[PDB]
């Protein structure tokens, strides 16, 4: 009678001064 | 003072600052880490991106159930997995 789920799961790492 | 610059928000952050970055029709939760490289980490793992909206943990929303006879109320749990759950109204 209900519903469940998982949304998009992402982690981004950026070195703005490499 | 060590900083991070986010080219999308246009802001400069100190190490440990957290902030939102809208991108890709989603909202990223970002952190200025620094690490001597202006390192920024951004995640959606603790958001729910459902029905074209962005929800934080504890936010609720509604969607129809598949049978169509009733509405569901959904809440974002997160759990590092973008987890959400819905109960009938």
């Amino acid at each position: 009678t209900g519903m469940s789920g998982f949304s998009e799961t992402v982690t981004i790492v950026e070195d703005t001064r490499p | 003072e060590e900083t991070c610059f986010d080219k999308y928000t246009g802001n400069t952050y100190r190490v440990g600052d957290t902030y939102e970055r809208p991108k890709d029709s989603m909202i990223w939760d970002c952190t200025c880490i620094g690490a001597g490289r202006g390192r920024i980490s951004c995640t959606i793992a603790n958001r729910c991106h459902e029905g074209g909206q962005s929800y934080k943990i504890g936010d609720t929303w509604r969607r129809p159930h598949e049978t169509g006879g009733y509405m569901l109320e959904c809440v974002c749990l997160g759990n590092g997995k973008g987890e959400w759950t819905c109960k009938p109204i």
